[PDB]
This record gives C-alpha cells, sequence and structure tokens, in this order.
C-alpha cells in the first residue's frame, strides 16, 4: 500500500502509537550512505522524533547487500522500519524474503485485514515505482508523492487484472502493458526533504531549521536534475517568505539568524575563496569557455579586464576584497557576462548568516557537505572501504550542526581541493583525446592517471562525469549521447563503471528541454549480466554504477554496443 | 567630533562581540590585563563580520585610525580592571594574500599589507618618547605633549618675548618606550630571474620586541610608509604583528613555551613502542635506503647532553658526521633536508666560504668609525645544525677556523682592539668527496683522504659511503626514483616536517639523559676492544689515517644520550648502549678497518 | 581510591548545577492535570503538580520544571531579579560601594546560565541585553573579589553575599593560603 | 524523628555537603539512611508496578529521573564516607582501641563501613607485611606507632578551614550585637580572639570553633 501527500500525517501518528514506548527502542532507521537528500531527510526526522522522545536507531547504509545483512541482524522490537532514499525500484518482500505469514499478529475475519509486527516505510523519490511494493504488498507501505494516482491508474487495472487472473489473449494484452511500464529507465521526480517538510508542516513543526534543511534537500538536486528544482523553487521562495520576520531595521545582534532570497551565482565557492577561482573551477564557465587549454584562460583574462577588476584585486579572497568591486559586482555582471556567453551565471538562491559570522549559500553548504562525504577522514578491502564511506557518513551529519562549523570549514578546504583534483584529471582526459565516440554512446577510461584513487568513490566519479558533461558536450551542438565513465584501481584489480545520462544545454528552456531524459544503463546492464559470465556487481543502490573485473570489460563494451538498448 | 565616534564604534565592538556565549576581547582584555600584558590581539576576520564599515575605515587610513583603536582599548581597559596603565598596544591578524616583498611600491603606499621573508639582522633596543614634560627657558612655562608613534610632531616654534624654539624638555617626568630596528629579505624561492635578494627596514614597538632572532623565516603585518631621511622618500614597514613558525623565545630563554594540548601530543608520541623506526623513516622520505644516515642523523638533530663540572670544565654535548662519498650518493640533498627540518640551521658550501665569513668579522662602522663584530654562520646557527657542503672544496686556511667552534664550543677573537669569546654551540654536519672523486680500493685509505688526522678526530660519526654496482639494489632504486618523478602515508610511519622540528624543539629543551652503571661498564668495555683491535689493524707501512681517541669514546656516550633523549627517559640503559655501538661499528670502525 | 582527587574538598560545577536545580521555579502549565496517572514523588511535593491548571501560576523542582519545557508543556518564568531593570539597579549598587557585595541571589550565575540555554524565548526582554548586564556584573565582582583577596590572614575571613559558584571557584586557593598562614602562626608560637 | 520524605531528602544533601566539605568523618544518620533506602525499595517497586501496565508517559519519567538523583546522591555519599575510612584507618583503629574514648565506631559507622574498615585494613597489612615489615627488626614492625620519630597515624586536621553559612535554629547561644542583628560568638583560644558571626552572612572560619554549631546545625558548610 501507498499513502498519499495527505496520509503523511496519518503515517506519523501510527509510526507514534506503535513505536513509542519508554520501556525500550522500536524504531530503527535505514539511510542510504551517500545521498545528501537522505541525510538532510534522516536529520529532519531525527529531530521530529527527539521533540517526541521516541527511541530510535539510525544506521548508515551502503548497498543492497548491507541492507539485506542489516534486516537479517534486526531484531524482533522493531515495530516499523524507515527506509530512507532507497528500496522504490526493487521488491522488499521478495528481496528480503519477508513472509507475510511469518509476520502476522492477529487476524480478524470481520475486518478482512491483518496485523503485522514489523511495518517497513520507503521513502524513495526514484522512480518507476515497483508496482509489488505499491499495490500487492500491505507490509510494505510507500510514501509518494502523488505519482501513483496522477499516471498509474492503467497500470493499476492491469495489476490488478493480472492478479485476478481465450483468457490468453487478455493476459497477453496485461502482461504486455506492464512490461512496457517496467521497461522505461529510472530517474529522480521529487526530493525527499520536501515530502519531510510537507509532513511537519501538516502537523505544524515547521521551523527555520527544517527550512534550512529543505532547501539543502531540495538544492542536492539542482546539479543533475535541474527541472525537479525549478519545480519545488516557488514553493521554498514562498515559504522563506512566509518565515522570515516582516521588520529588519533591527541592528544585527550576535544571535540574530537571517535567511535571504539573495542573488546567487553559478561559480564554485564564490564567498569562501576568491572571484578568479571561482570563474575558474566553475563547471559551467569552464564549459562555454575551454579554460583547460591556454586559450580559455586569455579569454578569462580578457574579460577580467573588460569587467575593470584588477587581476590582483580578483585573486584577492573574498572577505579583503575591495569593497566597492564587491558592491558593485552585480552591474558589473549585469553589462559584461553577456559578452562571452555567460548569461546563466545571474540566479538567486537562498542564503544563511548568523550574527557576527560569516554568510553561506546553499550550494556551497552543499558542497561542503559532498567533500566531506566524499574524502573526509578482496572482499575485505571492500569491506574497509565501504566502512570508511559509512564513517565519512556522520561527518557529514556532524557538519550540519551550528556548534560544529569547524567541520564546516574543514569540508570548504576539501571541496576547494577535491575541485582542483577533478579539473587536473579532466584536463588530463580531454588533452590526451580519451573519450572514444560510438554511434551508440561515448567511452572514456581511466588506466594510468595521477588520482586514480580518489574515484574509487562513485560520488567523485559522478563528479567528474558531471564536469566532463558540462565540458565539450553540452556545448558543440553534438547530439546528445549518454557517457560511460570507468576507474580502475590497482589495490583490488576492478573497474568502477558509471552510466550518465545526458544534460540539455543549462537554462534553455524549450519544450523538448521540458521533457525528461531517463536513464536506461541500469536495464542494460542488468540483461548482460545476466547473459554474460563476468562476475558483475550491481549491489549499488545508484543502479547504473557496476563493477566490473579487469578482464572483463572489452567483452562487456563489445556486447553494450552491440545491445542497442541504451 | 569623528575622532570621538570613532572610538565609541571601536569601545562597542570590544564589549559587544561574541559568536557563541564567551565575549572573545573582553575576556582576552582582562585576561592580558591580569598578567601586566597591556595589549590586545585582534583578529581582522571578527572586525569585518561585526562592521564592515569600521574595516573600511582601518583599512583606508591605518596611520591615522589605528590610535584611535588603541584609545578605545584602554578605555575599556580602565573600565574593565579599575572599581572607580599606559596606552595598550594593538597587535592585528589577518588571512589577506601576501604581496612579494618584491611587489611593494608606490602604490601600496600607506595600506595594510602582509609580507613574508627572513630576518637578516636586528638593531639594539632603543627608546621613544611618549610623554614629554617641557619648560621654556625664559618665562619656565610647564608643559607637556602626548606623542603617538604613528608617522605621517616637535617641540612648539613658539612658546605659550621669548626666541625660536624656547622649550626644554624634562627627563625625569618624562615616559618612554622601546624601539627596534630589522632587516627583511625575501624568500631565495620567490626572487624574480637574476636578481639579488631585496632588503627593506620594518620597525616595532613595545611588546613586538625582542620576538625574532636573525636568520628566521616570519610573516609581517605592518603599514608601509615613508620616511624623509629631496623628491624622494625612503620606504619602511611599520609592523603590526609578527607570526613565525619558530618558538624564539623558548629558544633563548630556558623557558619553554608549549600549550597544554601540545605537552598532550609530544608525551603521547613519545610513547609510541617505535618512535626510533617513525622519526628514521620521516627524514628524507624521497631518498632510498641510507637507513644508517638516517639514524645518524637523527641522533645529530637530537644531541646530547652537556655537563659542566665543578671545577669549571665543560664538556661538549653535540655531534658533528661527516659523509665522505663517491657522486649520487645524495649526500647533498639529505644536508638540505637537515636544514630544512632542524629549528635552526645554516646551509654553506665550503668552497665559497671563508674564514670570517664562518665565525665572526671584524666590521668598521662607516659614520662612527668604530670596529664592531657581525657573525657568521656558526654564530647564525648557535643552537642548531651547520650544513657545511663540499667540505672537501674548503681552503686550509678557512678549514682550521672551525677546530675550536667544533670542539670548544666558543670564538676567540682578537682584532682591531676587541678581545672578546663568543658562543658557537652547534652541530656540524659535513660532506665531501675523495681525493679522485672516488673510493678507489686498489689504494690505501691514507691516499683516499686529505683530511688531516686532527680535523676527523672531531667528527662523532665518520661514513664512507661507496657505490656499489648490484643489479638487485640498482632496480629498486630505479623503481623508487621513477615513482618519485611520475607521482602521503601519515599513518603513524611517518610526522612531517612541523611536527619532528616542534618535538625536536620539545625533546632538546626537556630532557638531558645520563647513563648508568652499566651502560658505563660497557662503554669502557667496547672501547677497550675497540682500541685494542685499532692497534692490531696497524701496518708497518703507513698508521691510522682515521683516529681512535679519547673523542670517540665521548661521541660513542653522546650518541646514547640522544638516543635516550628521544623518548623522554631520564636513564639512558643498555638497550640504548647497543644501538650506539651499533651505529659507530656501521660508520666509523667500517671506515677505519677498510 | 573511592572518591578521585578532583573531587575532593570541593564540588564540581556539575555537582554545583545539581544543587541548584533542587530549588523551586515558577512556570505556566500549558495542560491541565487536576481533575475536576498521578505523580507520586518522594523526593520533592506532588500536591503542586496533580493540582495544575492551564495558563495558572505554579511553582515546582526545577529540574521538573525543564523536563516540562523540553516537552512544550510549560513555559517557565523568569525570575524577577532577571530583568534588564533589576540588574541595571544591581550594577549601580555595585559601583556605589566598593566594599561590599550586591545582594544577588546564590544561584544567580548557574540559574542564569541554564535559562538561558533552555528557556530562551521565554525571557520578556532580549537575550544579547541580558546577557552583557550579567557579564559587566561579573566583572565588577572579580575586581572586587580580587581587592578583597589582599587580607587573607590566620584568623577568620567574610566575604558577605558571594555566589555559590564563585565561592566554589575560589575555594581551593583561599583554602589552602589560609590553611598554611595558620600554620606558620602555630609553628611560631 | 520522621517528619516527610522532602525533610528526609534535605537532610541527607545537608549530609552529603557537610561531608563533602568536612575534614573529620561525621556520624552516621542510622535511621535516615534506613528510611530512605526502604523509600528507593518501594518507589521502584511502584514504578515497577506501572510500567509492567500516552499521558501517564509524563510521570513515569518524572519517577525515573528523580530515583536515578537519589541514588547518585546517596552513592556520592557513601562514596566519600568510605574514602574518609580509608585515610583515617589508623585513627579508627586507636579510638577502638581506647576505652576511656566515650566514641565507638558502632555508633560512628553503618555495620558496612565496618566490614569495609576491618577488611581493608587486613588486606593492606597483610600486603605491608608480606612485602617490608617482616624484615624490619622487632622495634620497627608496628605498622601504628606514635613514639618513633615520625608519627605513624594520620589524624584529621582539627583547624582546616571551611566555608559556612549562619542560619540559626531551625537559643541560649544566640545573642545579639550592636547593629540589631542575631550573631553568635566563638573564641579561636590559639589567638584569643573572639569572632561575631551574624545570621545569613558567609564566613571561612576554621572548623574547630565552629564543630559545636554544625552539629547542632546552626550553620552549613557550602
Ligand atoms: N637513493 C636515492 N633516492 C633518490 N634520489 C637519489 C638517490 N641517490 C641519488 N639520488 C638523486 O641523485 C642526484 C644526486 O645529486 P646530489 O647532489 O644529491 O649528490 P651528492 O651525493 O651530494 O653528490 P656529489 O658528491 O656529486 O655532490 C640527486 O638528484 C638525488 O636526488
Ligand atoms: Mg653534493
Ligand atoms: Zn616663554
Amino acid at each position: 500500500m501507498y499513502y498519499g501527500i495527505s496520509q503523511f500525517s496519518e503515517a506519523y501518528n501510527k509510526i507514534l502509537r506503535n513505536s513509542s514506548s519508554h520501556s525500550s527502542c522500536q524504531l530503527v532507521i535505514f539511510v542510504s550512505c551517500l545521498n545528501i537528500d537522505a541525510l538532510c531527510a534522516t536529520k529532519m526526522l531525527s529531530l521530529l522524533f527527539k521533540k517526541q522522545l521516541v527511541q530510535s536507531q539510525i544506521v548508515p547504509i551502503f548497498g543492497y547487500s548491507e541492507l539485506r545483512r542489516h534486516y537479517s541482524q534486526l531484531d524482533d522490537n522493531i515495530n516499523s522500519l524507515l527506509l530512507v532514499g532507497f528500496g522504490g525500484v526493487i521488491d522488499l518482500e521478495a528481496f528480503l524474503e519477508i513472509d507475510p505469514q511469518e509476520y502476522v499478529i492477529d487476524t480478524d475475519e470481520k475486518s478482512g485485514e491483518q496485523s503485522f509486527r514489523r511495518d517497513i516505510y520507503v521513502l524513495d523519490a526514484h522512480r518507476p515505482w515497483n508496482l509489488d511494493n505499491i499495490f500487492g504488498s500491505q507490509i510494505i507501505q510507500c510514501f509518494d508523492d502523488g505519482t501513483v494516482d496522477d499516471t498509474l491508474g492503467e497500470q493499476k487495472e492491469a495489476y490488478y487484472k493480472l492478479l485476478e487472473l481465450q483468457r490468453k489473449k487478455q493476459i497477453h494484452e496485461y502482461e504486455g502493458v506492464l512490461e512496457e511500464y517496467y521497461s522505461q529507465g529510472t530517474t529522480v521526480v521529487n526530493s525527499i526533504s520536501a515530502q519531510i517538510y510537507s509532513l511537519l508542516s501538516a502537523i505544524g513543526e515547521t521551523n527555520l531549521s527544517n527550512l534550512w534543511l529543505n532547501i539543502l534537500g531540495t538544492t542536492s538536486l539542482d546539479i543533475a536534475y535541474a527541472q525537479v528544482y525549478n519545480r519545488l523553487y516557488p514553493l521554498l521562495q514562498d515559504e522563506v517568505k512566509r518565515l522570515t520576520p516582516s521588520s529588519r531595521n533591527s541592528v544585527k545582534t550576535p544571535d540574530t539568524l537571517t535567511l535571504n532570497i539573495q542573488p546567487d551565482y553559478y561559480l564554485f565557492l564564490l564567498r569562501h575563496s576568491s572571484l578568479y577561482d571561482s570563474f575558474y573551477y566553475s563547471n559551467y564557465v569552464n564549459a562555454k569557455l575551454s579554460l583547460w587549454n591556454e586559450n580559455g584562460k586569455k579569454r578569462l583574462h580578457k574579460m577580467f579586464a573588460r569587467m575593470g577588476i584588477p587581476l590582483s584585486t580578483a585573486q584577492e579572497t573574498w572577505l579583503y576584497m575591495d569593497h566597492s568591486i564587491k558592491r558593485e559586482l552585480g552591474i558589473i555582471f549585469d553589462k559584461n557576462l553577456d559578452r562571452y556567453g555567460l548569461q546563466d551565471i545571474i540566479r538567486d538562491g537562498f542564503v544563511r548568516t548568523l550574527g557576527y559570522r560569516g554568510s553561506i549559500s546553499a550550494s556551497e553548504f552543499v558542497e561542503a557537505l559532498t567533500a566531506l562525504l566524499e574524502v573526509g577522514n578482496s572482499a575485505q578491502k571492500l569491506t574497509n572501504l565501504r566502512k570508511r564511506w559509512v564513517s565519512n557518513f556522520w561527518l557529514s551529519w556532524d557538519a550540519l550542526d551550528d556548534r560544529k562549523v569547524e567541520l564546516l570549514n574543514r569540508g570548504i578546504q576539501l571541496a576547494q581541493d577535491l575541485q582542483r583534483a577533478i579539473f587536473n584529471t579532466g584536463v588530463a582526459i580531454l588533452e590526451k583525446k580519451l573519450i572514444k565516440h560510438l554511434r551508440i554512446y561515448r567511452l572514456c577510461v581511466l588506466q594510468d592517471g595521477p588520482d586514480l584513487d580518489l574515484y574509487r568513490n562513485p560520488l567523485t566519479l559522478l563528479r567528474l562525469g558531471n564536469w566532463l558533461i558540462e565540458c565539450c558536450a553540452e556545448s558543440e551542438d553534438k547530439q546528445l549521447l549518454p557517457m560511460v565513465l570507468a576507474s580502475i584501481d590497482e589495490n583490488t584489480d576492478t573497474y568502477l563503471v558509471a552510466g550518465l545520462t545526458p544534460r540539455y544545454p543549462r537554462g534553455l528552456d524549450t519544450i523538448h528541454t521540458k521533457k525528461p531524459i531517463l536513464n536506461n544503463f541500469s536495464m542494460a546492464f542488468q540483461q548482460i549480466t545476466a547473459e554474460t559470465d563476468a562476475k558483475v556487481r550491481i549491489d549499488n543502490f545508484e543502479s547504473s554504477i557496476i563493477e566490473i573485473r579487469r578482464e572483463d570489460l572489452s567483452p562487456f563494451l563489445e556486447k553494450l554496443t552491440l545491445s542497442g538498448l541504451l | 567630533d569623528d575622532n570621538t565616534e570613532i572610538i565609541k564604534s571601536f569601545k562597542n565592538f570590544i564589549l559587544e562581540f561574541r559568536l557563541d556565549s564567551q565575549f572573545i576581547y573582553r575576556d582576552q582584555l582582562r585576561n592580558n590585563i591580569l598578567v601586566k600584558n597591556y595589549s590586545l590581539t585582534v583578529n581582522m576576520e571578527h572586525l569585518i563580520g561585526y562592521n564592515e564599515d569600521i574595516y573600511k575605515k582601518l583599512s583606508d587610513e591605518p596611520s591615522d585610525i589605528i590610535p584611535l583603536f588603541e584609545t578605545a582599548i584602554t578605555q575599556v581597559a580602565k573600565r574593565i580592571s579599575i572599581l572607580s596603565l599606559p596606552t595598550f598596544q594593538l597587535i592585528l591578524n589577518s588571512n589577506a594574500n601576501q604581496i612579494p616583498l618584491r611587489d611593494l611600491d608606490s602604490e601600496h603606499v600607506s595600506k595594510i599589507v602582509r609580507l613574508s621573508g627572513i630576518i637578516i639582522s636586528t638593531s639594539v633596543l632603543s627608546s621613544r618618547a611618549t610623554y614629554l614634560s617641557i619648560m621654556c627657558r625664559n618665562c619656565r612655562h610647564t608643559t607637556s605633549i602626548t606623542i603617538n608613534n604613528f608617522n605621517s610632531v616637535s617641540l612648539p616654534r613658539s612658546c605659550l618675548n621669548c626666541g625660536p624654539d624656547p622649550y626644554i624638555i624634562i627627563h625625569e617626568s618624562s615616559k618612554f618606550i622601546d624601539q627596534q630596528f630589522l632587516k627583511l629579505q625575501e624568500i631565495p624561492e620567490l626572487v624574480p630571474v637574476g636578481e639579488m635578494p631585496r632588503n627593506l627596514t620594518m620597525t616595532c614597538d613595545r611588546y613586538l620586541t625582542n620576538k625574532v632572532i636573525p636568520g628566521t623565516r616570519v610573516t609581517i603585518v605592518g603599514i608601509y610608509s615613508i620616511y624623509n631621511s629631496v623628491a624622494i622618500r625612503t620606504p619602511y614597514i611599520k609592523i603590526l604583528g609578527i607570526q613565525s613558525d619558530v618558538e624564539t623565545s623558548s629558544i633563548w630563554n630556558s623557558v619553554t613555551m608549549f600549550t597544554e594540548e601540545e605537552e598532550e601530543e609530544f608525551l603521547q608520541l613519545s610513547r609510541n613502542p617505535k618512535l626510533y623506526e617513525i622519526l628514521t623513516n620521516s627524514i628524507a622520505p624521497s631518498i632510498f635506503g641510507n637507513e644508517d644516515i638516517k639514524k645518524a642523523i637523527v641522533c645529530l638533530l637530537m644531541g646530547g647532553s652537556k655537563k659542566i663540572l665543578p671545577d669549571g670544565m665543560r664538556l661538549r654535548g653535540d655531534i658533528n658526521v661527516l659523509l665522505l662519498g663517491d657522486p649520487g650518493t645524495a649526500k647533498s640533498q639529505l644536508l638540505k633536508f637537515v636544514e630544512k627540518v632542524s629549528p635552526i640551521a645554516v646551509y654553506t658550501s665550503g668552497k665559497g666560504s671563508s674564514a670570517a665569513g664562518l665565525t665572526a668579522s671584524v666590521q668598521r662602522d662607516p659614520m662612527t668609525r668604530e670596529f664592531y663584530l657581525e657573525g657568521g654562520a656558526m654564530v647564525l646557527a648557535d643552537g642548531g645544525v651547520v650544513c657545511i657542503d663540499e667540505f672537501d672544496k674548503m681552503r686550509d686556511e678557512d678549514r682550521v677556523a672551525i677546530h675550536e667552534a667544533m670542539e670548544q664550543q666558543t670564538i676567540s677573537i682578537a682584532k682591531a682592539g676587541i678581545t672578546t669569546v663568543l658562543n658557537s654551540r652547534t652541530s656540524v654536519l659535513a660532506a665531501a668527496n675523495p681525493i679522485y672523486g672516488r673510493y678507489d680500493d686498489l689504494k690505501s685509505p691514507g691516499d683516499n683522504i686529505d683530511f688531516q688526522t686532527t680535523i676527523l678526530s672531531r667528527f662523532d660519526m665518520i661514513f664512507i659511503v661507496k657505490d656499489d654496482h648490484n643489479e638487485e639494489r640498482d632496480i629498486s632504486i630505479a623503481n623508487h626514483v621513477i615513482n618519485i618523478h611520475t607521482g602521503q602515508e601519515e599513518n603513524g610511519s611517518e610526522i612531517s616536517i612541523e611536527k619532528m622540528k616542534r618535538y625536536i624543539t620539545y625533546c632538546r629543551l626537556k630532557c638531558a639523559p645520563r647513563l648508568s652503571p652499566q651502560a658505563a661498564e660497557k662503554l669502557s668495555s667496547n672501547f677497550v676492544t675497540i682500541r685494542k683491535q685499532l692497534l692490531i689493524n696497524e701496518e708497518s707501512t703507513e698508521r691510522s689515517s682515521i683516529p681512535i681517541t679519547i673523542r670517540q669514546l665521548e661521541a660513542i656516550i653522546r650518541i646514547t644520550e640522544s638516543l635516550a633523549k628521544l623518548e623522554l627517559s631520564p636513564i639512558a640503559q643498555e638497550r640504548h648502549v647497543d644501538e650506539a655501538i651499533r651505529l659507530f661499528q656501521a660508520s666509523t670502525m667500517d671506515a677505519a678497518s677498510q | 581510591m573511592s572518591l578521585p582527587a578532583h573531587l575532593q574538598q570541593t564540588f564540581s560545577p556539575e555537582e554545583i548545577q545539581f544543587i541548584v536545580e533542587n530549588e523551586p521555579i515558577k512556570i505556566f502549565p500549558r495542560i491541565t492535570t487536576r481533575q475536576k496517572t498521578r505523580w507520586q514523588l518522594i523526593t520533592t511535593d506532588d500536591k503542586a503538580l496533580n493540582n495544575m491548571v492551564a495558563m495558572r501560576s505554579t511553582e515546582v523542582v526545577l529540574w521538573i520544571a525543564l523536563l516540562l519545557k523540553q516537552q512544550s508543556k510549560c513555559s517557565i518564568v523568569a525570575p524577577q531579579w532577571l530583568t534588564t531593570k533589576e540588574l541595571d539597579r544591581k550594577i549601580q549598587y555595585e559601583k556605589t560601594h566598593p566594599d561590599r557585595f550586591s545582594e544577588l541571589p546564590w544561584n544567580w550565575l548557574v540559574l542564569a546560565r541554564i535559562l538561558f540555554n533552555k528557556a530562551k524565548d521565554d525571557f520578556h526582554d532580549p537575550i544579547h541585553e541580558l546577557r552583557g548586564k550579567i557579564q559587566d556584573l561579573r566583572e565588577i565582582r572579580q575586581i572586587k573579589v580580587l581587592k578583597g583577596l589582599k587580607y587573607l590572614n590566620e584568623s577568620h575571613l567574610q566575604l558577605d553575599n558571594l555566589s555559590l559558584l564563585e565561592i566554589n571557584e575560589l575555594r581551593p586557593f583561599i583554602t589552602e593560603i589560609m590553611d598554611k598562614l595558620r600554620e606558620i602562626h602555630t609553628a611560631s608560637l | 524523628i520522621y517528619v516527610s520524605p522532602q525533610q528526609d531528602f534535605s537532610d541527607l544533601m545537608k549530609s552529603w555537603k557537610n561531608e563533602r566539605c568536612s575534614p573529620e568523618l561525621l556520624p552516621y544518620p542510622h535511621q535516615l539512611m534506613k528510611r530512605l533506602l526502604n523509600r528507593i525499595s518501594m518507589q521502584s517497586q511502584l514504578i515497577e508496578n506501572i510500567s509492567m501496565g500516552n499521558e501517564s508517559k509524563l510521570p513515569l519519567l518524572c519517577m525515573e529521573t528523580e530515583l536515578e538523583r537519589l541514588k547518585f546522591v546517596i552513592r556520592s555519599y557513601i562514596r566519600c564516607r568510605l574514602s574518609k575510612i580509608d585515610k583515617f584507618s589508623l585513627y579508627l583503629r586507636q579510638l577502638n582501641e581506647d576505652e576511656n574514648s566515650l566514641i565507638s565506631l558502632t555508633d560512628l559507622l553503618s555495620k558496612d563501613e565496618i566490614k569495609y574498615h576491618d577488611t581493608h585494613s587486613l588486606i593492606w597489612l597483610k600486603l605491608v607485611n608480606d612485602s617490608i615489615l617482616k624484615y624490619m627488626p622487632e622495634e620497627l614492625q608496628a605498622i601504628n606507632d606514635t613514639e618513633g620519630s615520625v608519627n605513624m597515624i594520620d589524624e584529621p586536621d582539627w583547624n582546616k578551614f571551611v566555608f559556612i553559612h549562619v542560619n540559626g535554629p531551625p537559643d541560649p547561644l544566640l545573642q545579639e550585637n550592636e547593629f540589631g542583628k542575631p550573631c553568635y560568638t566563638v573564641t579561636i583560644p590559639d589567638l584569643k580572639e573572639e569572632v561575631e558571626l551574624t545570621i545569613g552572612s558567609i564566613y571561612v572560619m576554621r572548623y574547630e570553633v565552629i564543630r559545636d554549631l554544625l552539629r547542632d546545625d546552626k550553620v552549613a558548610l557550602i
């Protein structure tokens, strides 16, 4: 079964009723280890449960195998289980070997319903929903954002008729529509933090900290799924307007907290680095100027000279930069960015300030959190690496608190270093012309780089993939093509293949740009793995990221090219 | 008018700032007043955060705004300390981009700038005027003047008939402060192409004096001003804050400066069961092998203990190491690393050195026509290590000037009417090549070493490094170098340069171990055995070029004491004696036997 | 042995806080416990809690008040002495009399910290002003303490109106110095 | 004289503070401690009975927190008493060995304290006898010799300086001063002084002179 948008309050009340007893804890939350949106949603849930004095346990998780292990290790006193950030696409009942009969408590013939000791709640933004979890199972409860009622009526009817059952033709039509539904790729439709904030608004527990966490969760998706961010932006604007005090005439105090909608820019850590660095290490600026060669640097220098900012002034840190230029920056950009094609740098973002402290924007906060998640600090080595990532999750969690600002500064520095390393790797990739072009898709394989170790983490590989996608591919007027990025680690002798969906030119509203692009790589990878024999791993939550043995990549890519299902 | 408002704004900033629940500057001022430290250190980021207008005012006209800030600080201090005190000093800290010393020009006149350099000279403290009492010659009119040390003041030209300049200062009623002059050079790596390093004149006041010693890299925050010594002005820097990576206060004083959190980090590190391996691996990580030489360098850095007997006799406590080997042994790289890591060190070339360069030089002042003594590498590197590269290239005359420095740790000067005995407590790490550039086994050791025995006896450990062509070692070294070229453990197997330097300083200032009776007995037995072996090894044709005297016994004792000091152990046991004996056998007896 | 060395002869700040939280305080209940289960406490009185009505002044123990406040079931009524006007009057009294201490409550510092950390929206006056006033009072009292420390002797000593936290802070130094002076005087005889 | 649980808790807190700040080992409140332990047992049983059986969630939390606070207070008091007994074992033994002394450890200590004292004394004596004492001559084989160069029995510091707060009777000893406020008068024999203690005033007195007032409960150690 699934809960509509208005049933969030009922689900929360059910959780309170069942998993609430000061004698012992009965609530466990499973969280995706490498998702910022899930991190913020779990932080909001943790604060909400702390308010009501609900005993709970929070367990970071990486991959489906660890989910199976931890679920098997769960005690019998867990009345409710929360799956935050995953589980939507897979069959939890079949995957977790959950048999409803062994989970029932009491059955009433008159009521026609059965009570179960354990309950599972799924907070997943990915699509398509697995119809087994939505329409078939009763133990699995899914927090739907309305998609099922909006567009899944026909699939609902088909699945119900399949369950209810010359008849061969009808069964064929129903199974055909079901297969057609299942044949689509996977994308993200909404932010889980938005749903948690909707629940809080329903029960009236919304404040400024919750709004900040919601903003962070929503903006985490801006880099990849800009359509979702554009759809959710007006609500964030309205909520910030509602929660902000009407009068701002009072002078700043040490405890004052500000949350303004100020003009933000598509620049990398503008407020914690130099303007030159902000323009240099930005994906959009590099894409529109090709800063990976000398011509791009010359163009950037010419742009800075025409804006009237001396090179020495530009390289000065943000805090100590000349105040006149800092104040005029908006006008200067208004008049000069259009010449070089950087008209999209102008944007409106959310900036949070604390009394007598520096001001940090939402994008910079998300960047710091992601940097802490990434570089914060056979099967045995893999387990140790995943344990290290689980540990980094808690550094990222701590950074979300206002008392732990040193962690945020460390994360900012690590983000700067990581962006520098990714820029160097991208320069190496593009100069060598390593991006082979096949008709079906692009291919790029890393074998002897200088910083190969950094790319064992899926998040860093995704960062590099986004950098490469925006640069020389989003531009050049080249037909959109999915990209394959692979890296190699000598300590284990295996690959980390990651499929990436193409992106339309940024900030180009169009009917075709309005339509989304689905990620079909999961289906093709699964089909190839099932047909072939290469001992591939699809344990990662992001089904597009797999681990491949050193020898099998060439046959795997041959089969991928011959499949034509990308 | 405006000055009062500026003072009020600064007072409000001092009395209102807070980042969580502690008034940082209020409490800091109270604590400083408690210990008679009339100053206040302000972080400019906090000032920017509190109010950007105040920072703009401070940056626009520092020379006119800073005195108002000092007055505000004094008023707040009087409010906080006295229940109804000279003018307080303002020390600034900033993280702005450092301007290269050579990039300072007209554009930076009368502005706050941050730069780093090397201090090459310091002056004797002078006396400045803050409160002057004056009296007129004719009518005897008492008057007072208050002077700030920031220059964009003079005795009145007209009395308050009296002639021009009628006021005479009454000294016994005036108040003065301390002043010092420093010479700052630019970092060698930052010098432009084919240019001599540039010097800059700087001044410090009150609590910023006696903070730096010559030869130490520092970071300076100050005002780039000018003074008229006709259409030109001599540039200079008015120091507002000094930041250095070496605790100079703890070096020239028996007092030691280390935070409680530091002291407890260095104790935990010392508690490590295998600190010796960590330090051995932490020296020259980019050099393959040479483990024994790395251990010798560790011992030299740690040093031994010095004893002053009741009769006045003094025993040396510094360890000297010589490296005689073939080309490509990486001796010069080891010397450079030693110079980089030691708290105090000077890297000098034997070729490019002189007798007067390396000890002290009689210099005549151009103006006073009086002779003074400047200092050389062995006075500038007092309390540290002197890396004398190309030891063999040094002339005899030059060389001979080093003996007393090495052994007696003093410099005796009798020149131009100057009779003094300077102090040079240094350790000498020298590298040299044989006579023919390689150690030819066909010829006797005496023919391969031109060094007289007198100089060699002073070196505690002598390493004769010979390059042997072994395929396995050659392949290993090639792989290591290739990995270096094409290419951070920090997992307890190695500590960075800064931590090692701080630990060296702490160990030197904290521990001075002593030998146990068993160690003394074992050492005497080993010394007798070594001397007997040397006597046996003698051949009628020639006498041993490598000597074994009482100095070698003292050197072994020093090595044992340094090994004990490494672990902060107050006593040296047989465990350290064994390692010292092994090192001596591996280096000095190895050189002598050949 | 059984008791650590730092807990010997003195109280730790946590112990002082624990002592403070035993005192009463006034609250505004946001629920109606009174009838028209039941608290059964053995250390304090349970009559007040049972006879609690909404938006009606009642007196309970400070720790119980904080526990209720955590659940947002009661608004803590700040002490009368913790107003800006009263703090200003106390500062004036301190300034006018350099020889004595103002008659502040014996738990003013601890209670102020507890209320600032736990009950921030209950105060009628801005929090920063109260923090500044408390800081100024603390510095004035520190000056007075430093001035009065010069009269340590082998005989008694009087420190009237000094709060509990200040006495706890000063106990080691004062006690040891006076003990040594007494020992010297006794040896002299 | 039992009054109510609140008075028992107040007396327990007063005893804890006095024991923490007192130099000597004060007499054990046997009846009060027995009442407190019995009340703790009954309250724990009541809490268990209620728990075994949402408006009732907060009261239970309050009961549990109160029980924890009371347990902590009793624990700290008893541990301080045990430490003091450790520091004065020989003193206590000397007290018991004397018959003319009025005090007896049965009144001055509880049964658990007596058992702990005896066991610890025996264990430490065995250790020091097997280690050191068995080698010394008969003249030096006594762990507690008062005729030696340095006395081995560590008595309490009678004249230790402590902080006090004068509260007055919950009074023949009470008298008024010139300024019309009630006051107490105590003497310091060594200095031949007279000190006037004013009710409601904090002082730093010697323990010996204020011992009687503290025992009578006219003053309380801060
Ligand atoms: N074991 C080693 N590991 C790494 N680099 C090495 C090693 N041995 C030699 N080298 C390199 O060989 C070069 C030798 O130059 P270097 O000045 O260090 O030699 P040297 O031993 O002082 O000889 P010379 O007597 O000719 O001055 C340096 O680049 C050093 O880095
Ligand atoms: Mg060389
Ligand atoms: Zn005159």
